[PDB]
RNA sequence: GAUGUCAUACUUAUC
RNA sequence: CGCUUCUCGGCCAAGUGUAGUAUCUGUUCUUAUCAGUUUAAUAUCUGAU
């Protein structure tokens, strides 16, 4: 259905530079996949621990500065 | 009152004129419109009680019978320290039923 | 609308932080000038009397936070 | 339509079986169009078929169809059309809406209900079209101008409200620009309507906002019509605002003093009427701003005679109580001869002005009673006490007020001896006016001045006025009751003369005579106990006990009121119609469909349950508690308030165990005004007896799988908490898991009832140490603030306003924290409203509960005064 | 024998397949025929 | 000025079964001319009647001064005629 | 999820 | 009509008016970009394309 995909914010391109510049078809889907195993495995390669401060972090250069600031 | 949302109060400077209530609205509060535990009387303003408007009902507007008073829930919530609780404009209440 | 014009210090949905801070500072200055205990504590903290503290609190009511932004 | 004759077939088709006889329709389901209303809705008879033929006027066609459906359609259809036109007033625009509304209201074949609906639509379409009806100000003013001068007071009030809304929406400059060519018009009625609209705009927008415009309009010398319109507008603004023109009295008096010196007598009469209206407002204190007005006015009473002299005499009589004592004495000492010379005036307006000035000329010191009784009262009795004065209401009420003022000034006996002769006349209006004047003289002064030579004549005149009454007015019965209350013990040689005329009035062919006799027995029931008359009351009660079989319900309700008055004036257990043979006698009387008869029966049943509950065998009360559930759902708002007290008295007498099950079984009726009236009765029964006995059963009604029963139980719990108040500290832990479970329901009405119950528990248990359950209920009431229903939002606001006083303003400021600077404006507005309500509830308490804010670069916000410590 | 109509805790009717509410008993019997209930039966 | 609930026909409940047509006509014609009167002759319709008047104002006066009137069977409740309430048995 | 027609049901001691 | 006896029975179609609201039922958008109003962000609208 087009209406259930337009009302729920689906079919909207979002880019995640942390998990290999992956694609996401929803803001709520991106917010749910941020606290997931795939984002934790993508952030574990850079050495950043899985905390609540890096929930809305997308770029690796900003996440590295947020990890060095703490 | 609380039943009609289009009713507005006077909210002027309260003087020494005590409010009055008719026989159809005797015992009911001015704001909460409750009949239990009266705590403080209502003080009307000088513009709402002058000449022919003396001793009239605050809610309805007819001839007053008893003295007007606020409930116990209005005195503790600082609702009696506001302006005059006199209904001035009558909109969508007791106007279409008279023509029908 | 009329609530902000009748009773000052209420605020609305488009109220900035500077006006809210100035209203809170004016309310704190009015509570310090009204209560005798806070004025006595402010006079015991400094070396000035109650009249000098009241004159300093009354002159600080005009823009207590500074110029607006 | 409702009085059209019907044939036998239509009458037979509307009756069920088992009874023995002893194109012209626009586009479908649109309502019936009148043959004279086929001009405004002429574009609706043809089909729309909107395809490459739909301009912006096609929305105006839908707006005209909605107006036609709201004008003569169904009231649900009218409500749907009003909801469609109020929510879409900004998208439709004020232009086509005004262009469709203005010729519809200007039709010569309209009605009162259609004009009222058009005025209601114009008032509801004025709140969304603010600052947009400025070119349509004159087109709305030309339709709202004859509404203020109408006969009905409701239409005039609606026109005044519409003019105030138009003045509030169009500002001050647009109304002054629109009302500027409407002052020098040729039509006098249109000029008076424009002056009334200008006075309404000045009352709605402030007096100094239109004071220099009115001063420029009054001081301009081009024609007498503009000055007359300005003086009429000033007089209407003085007569509309009573005590609001008192700070602006000098600025109006300085403009009014320029008049009454011109060659035109109409402008002088208008200036004198404006001065009288301004002195009317300043009735006790107008002299201060009037010393420049006393000199040309009084010479106008001396140099000329006519209507202007009558207006100057009215202005003098209005300004005379507003001056000093010596000035009022010097004014009344030189105006009594002019009042006596104007007693033979054939004009009705001059006679009315003289009767109005005679009440104010003798109201203080200076005027002796002997000179007023010698030279003022015989010409007032010979020239004003006629038959033509009682016809008009404005000429009867002013004459009655002047007679009451003359009786208060001179004496009550001198007026009674002159007004007792007109009580046995052949006219009903003059006798009613004389009875009202006698009742006012008895209520104000009294009956102590009346000797024994006039009291019997007055009682005979009152009996002749009551026995020869043709209307259904209660003035004669109230006058007889006032005479019996003012007489006191002086009516002891009158009770066989009166009551013997009462029972003889009880047996007649007419139906209103028995009701009038019962009303006279009910009004003279309190005068029998104070005069040591107990055998007559015991005979009248036994007579009225058999008088409950009158076929007229209007006489039966009056007989029930007389029986209630006899039971109130005498003892409850000492009545010759005793309660053992009256309470079963009233049990079939309670099933009457009338309003006043059932109200009197419910009042008598409540009095018998409160004062005589030991006169039954405890089985008829249980059978009357089931008939009390049918006493509700009546459009009178009085019997439903006494039925709950009667149910509470029955629960206090027979025990709160049988009436509670009857109240809980009647909770599922799915009808309005029947479940709230039973919840209030259950709350009154829980508040009269111990509420703990009603504690598990009210917890049982929420266990039934019904929404209406759960809502009625929650409303009964909220009403019981509001009636208890400080006694709710012991019943809060039992109602806490009920309120915690009712707030998590999907239904918004149950959440609003739980919020109201939490508000009642917070307002009742404030200052008792119950802030633990209130903080638990606030955590569930806080997600209910984001509702879209206004009733649920008002219940949540009342719960927040009740919990801020109970749990403290610090907890309310902590719960409202981090929401004032929210990104979403729909939550930010609710948070700003909650913060404004918390500031209006307790502003000084928010100083210690304010959070710490760090200082910025340019401005500082850290409180250094409270951060310091000694 | 409809396995989708259930009774709620407020004395109403609930269609679990389309997840719809109905106040009276006459609205649950009129909700079985329609565009949404047929699509929910065809999808399930 | 009249509410839309009033009509030319008025129903009466809990009427005495031993009442004759003359007494019912005398009770009905006190407020004006009565056009028709139908009394129930069924066990499911006993104690009820329908009185239709010629004038709407006379019918409103009869409804105002006939409700819960004195009657042997019981209070002579006189309610307004409704189309949906009269056909409730069907 | 929204719209515009229809029906059902609920709330404010409204009359 | 009065008194006595037997038997039977009683007592201690609830309407209309006003304000607000939650559900089905009959329906519509796979238009690719660009700029703007708006929205917390979507959605929607205006243009140009």
């Amino acid at each position: 259905p087009y209406w259930l995909y337009k009302l729920h914010g689906l079919n909207i391109n979002y880019n995640c530079e942390i998990c290999g510049n992956y694609t996401y078809r929803g803001p709520k889907a991106f917010q749910r996949h941020f606290a997931e195993w795939r984002h934790a495995h993508g952030m574990r390669c850079l050495g950043i621990p899985n905390t609540a401060h890096f929930a809305n972090v997308t770029q690796i250069e900003d996440a590295v500065s947020l990890w060095a600031k703490l | 009152a609380k039943h009609h949302p289009d009713l507005i109060f006077c909210r002027k400077q309260a003087g020494v004129a005590i409010g009055r209530l008719c026989e159809k609205c005797d015992g009911k509060c001015v704001i909460c419109d409750s009949y239990v535990r009266p705590c403080t009387l209502v003080r009307i303003c000088d513009e709402c009680n002058y000449g022919s408007y003396q001793g009239r009902c605050v809610i309805c507007g007819g001839p007053g019978v008893s003295d007007a008073y606020y409930c116990k829930e209005c005195t503790i919530q600082e609702k009696d320290r506001d302006g005059c609780p006199k209904i001035v404009n009558l909109g969508s209440s007791k106007t279409d039923l008279f023509y029908e | 609308e009329h609530l902000q014009s009748k009773y000052i210090g209420t605020g609305h949905a488009d109220t900035t932080k500077w006006e809210w801070l100035v209203n809170q500072h004016r309310d704190s200055y009015c509570s310090y000038m009204g209560h005798f205990d806070l004025l006595n504590y402010f006079a015991i903290a400094e070396n000035e009397s109650k009249a000098r503290v009241r004159f300093n609190l009354m002159e600080k009511m005009l823009q207590p936070c500074g110029p607006p932004a | 339509e409702r009085n059209r004759p019907l044939s036998d077939e239509e009458l037979d088709a509307m009756f069920p079986e088992g009874y023995k006889v002893l194109n012209d329709q626009p586009s479908g389901n649109l309502p019936f169009l009148k043959p004279d209303d086929i001009q405004y809705f002429d574009k609706l008879l043809v089909d729309v078929d909107e395809s490459t033929l739909s301009p912006e006027e096609q929305k105006e066609r839908k707006i005209m169809k909605l107006l036609l459906k709201i004008k003569n359609g169904t009231p649900p259809m009218r409500k749907a059309a009003l909801r469609q036109i109020t929510d879409k007033a900004r998208e439709f625009g004020a232009g086509p809406l005004f262009n469709q509304i203005l010729p519809l209201l200007m039709s010569p074949t309209l009605e009162d209900q259609e004009r009222h609906l058009l005025v209601k639509v114009i008032d509801r379409i004025l709140y969304k079209l603010d600052d947009l009806v400025r070119p349509y100000v004159h087109k709305i003013l030309v339709v709202i101008e004859p509404l203020l001068i109408d006969e009905d007071y409701y239409a005039r009030v609606e026109g005044r409200e519409i003019i105030s809304n138009l003045a509030k929406a169009a500002g001050l400059a647009t109304m002054i620009s629109t009302m500027r060519p409407d002052i020098d018009n040729m039509d006098e009625y249109v000029r008076n309507t424009t002056a009334r609209a200008f006075a309404v705009v000045a009352s709605a927008l402030g007096i100094p906002s239109l004071l220099p415009f009115l001063k420029a309009v009054c001081k301009s010398k081009k024609s007498w019509q503009a000055r007359h319109t300005g003086i009429k507008i000033v007089q209407q603004i003085a007569i509309l605002m009573g005590c609001a023109i008192l700070p602006h009295l000098r600025s109006l008096v300085e403009i009014i003093e320029h008049g009454l010196v011109d060659e035109q007598q109409k402008v002088r009469t208008i200036s004198a009427l404006a001065i009288a209206a301004l002195a009317e407002a300043a009735t006790p204190y107008g002299i201060e701003s009037f010393d420049s007005v006393l000199k040309p006015l009084w010479k106008g009473i001396r140099q000329h005679r006519g209507k202007g002299l009558a207006a100057f005499l009215k202005a003098i009589g209005y300004l005379i109580p507003l001056m000093d004592a010596e000035y009022a004495n010097y004014y009344t000492r030189e105006v009594m001869l002019i009042l006596i010379r104007e007693f033979q005036s054939p004009d009705e307006e001059m006679k009315k002005i003289v009767l109005k000035v005679v009440k104010q000329c003798c109201g203080t010191d200076g005027v002796e009673a002997n000179y007023i009784k010698t030279e003022i009262l015989p010409p007032f009795f010979k020239h004003f006490w006629q038959h033509r004065m009682a016809l008009d209401r404005r000429n009867y009420r002013q004459l009655v007020d002047t007679t009451v003022e003359l009786a208060n000034k001179v004496g009550a006996a001198e007026i009674i001896s002159r007004i007792v002769d007109d009580l046995k006349d052949e006219a009903e209006q003059y006798r009613k006016m004389v009875m009202e004047t006698i009742e006012k003289i008895m209520g104000n002064l009294g009956a102590a001045d009346i000797d024994h030579k006039l009291e019997e004549q007055l009682i005979d005149g009152i009996l002749y006025a009551f026995q020869e009454q043709t209307t259904e007015d209660s003035v004669m019965l109230n006058g007889f009751g006032t005479v019996v209350n003012a007489l006191g013990k002086r009516v002891k040689p009158y009770l066989p003369q009166i009551c013997g005329t009462v029972l003889w009035r009880l047996n007649n062919k007419s139906a209103k005579v028995r009701q009038q006799a019962a009303d006279l027995i009910s009004r003279t029931a309190v005068v029998m106990k104070t005069c040591q008359e107990e055998k007559l009351m015991g005979h009248l009660g036994v007579v009225l006990y058999e008088y409950l079989g009158e076929e007229y319900p209007e006489v039966l309700g009056s007989i029930l009121g007389a029986l209630k008055a006899i039971v109130n004036v005498i003892g409850m257990h000492k009545m010759t119609p005793p309660i053992k043979d009256l309470l079963p006698r009233l049990t079939p009387i309670l099933k009457n469909r009338h309003e006043k008869v059932q109200e009197n029966c419910i009042d008598l049943v409540g009095r018998i349950a409160d004062r005589g509950a030991e006169y039954v065998s405890a089985r008829e009360w249980m059978r009357i508690c089931f008939e009390l559930l049918e006493l509700l759902k009546a459009h009178k708002k009085a019997i439903r308030r006494a039925t709950v007290n009667t149910f509470g008295y029955i629960a206090k007498a027979i025990g709160p165990h049988d009436v509670l099950a009857t109240l809980l079984n009647n909770l599922k009726v799915q009808e309005r005004q029947n479940r709230v009236c039973t919840t209030v009765a259950i709350a009154i029964v829980a508040e009269t007896c111990s509420p703990f006995t009603v504690l598990p059963a009210l917890m049982n009604e929420y266990r039934v799988p019904e929404l209406n029963v759960q809502n009625g139980v929650l409303k009964s719990l909220s009403f019981l908490f509001e009636y208890i108040g400080e006694m709710g500290k012991d019943y809060i832990y039992a109602v806490t898991p009920l309120l915690e479970d009712a707030l998590m329901d999907r239904d918004l009405v149950h959440r609003q009832t739980a919020s109201a119950v939490v508000q009642h528990m917070s307002l009742g248990v404030y200052g008792f140490g119950c802030e633990d359950s209130l903080n638990h209920l606030l955590n569930y009431v806080w997600p209910n603030v984001f509702e879209t229903s206004p009733h649920v939002i008002q219940a949540v606001m009342g719960a927040l306003e009740g919990l801020r006083v109970a749990i403290g303003p610090c907890r309310m400021l902590q719960y409202c924290l981090q929401g004032l600077f929210h990104p979403a404006r729909k939550v930010r507005d609710v948070y700003w409203k909650i913060y404004n309500s918390i500031y209006i509830g307790s502003q000084d308490a928010l100083i210690a509960h304010y959070p710490r804010i760090y200082n910025d670069d340019k401005n500082t916000y850290i409180r250094y005064e409270l951060d310091y410590i000694l | 024998k409809d396995p989708y109509f259930m009774k709620n805790h407020l004395g109403s009717y609930e269609c679990k397949l389309c997840l719809t509410l109905h106040n009276n008993e006459g609205s649950y019997l009129a909700h079985t025929q329609g565009k949404k209930h047929q699509t929910n039966l065809a999808r399930r | 000025r009249l509410p839309p609930e009033v009509n030319r026909i008025l129903y009466i409940r809990n009427l005495p079964y031993k009442i004759t047509a003359e007494e019912m006509y005398d009770i009905f014609g006190k407020y004006g001319p009565i056009r028709q009167i139908r009394v129930g002759n069924t066990p499911e319709t006993r104690g009820t009647a329908y009185v239709v008047y010629e004038d709407i104002f006379d019918a409103k006066n009869a409804c105002d001064h006939l409700s819960g009137f004195n009657v042997c069977n019981r209070y002579l409740v006189v309610l307004y005629y409704n189309a949906n309430r009269a056909f409730q048995k069907m």
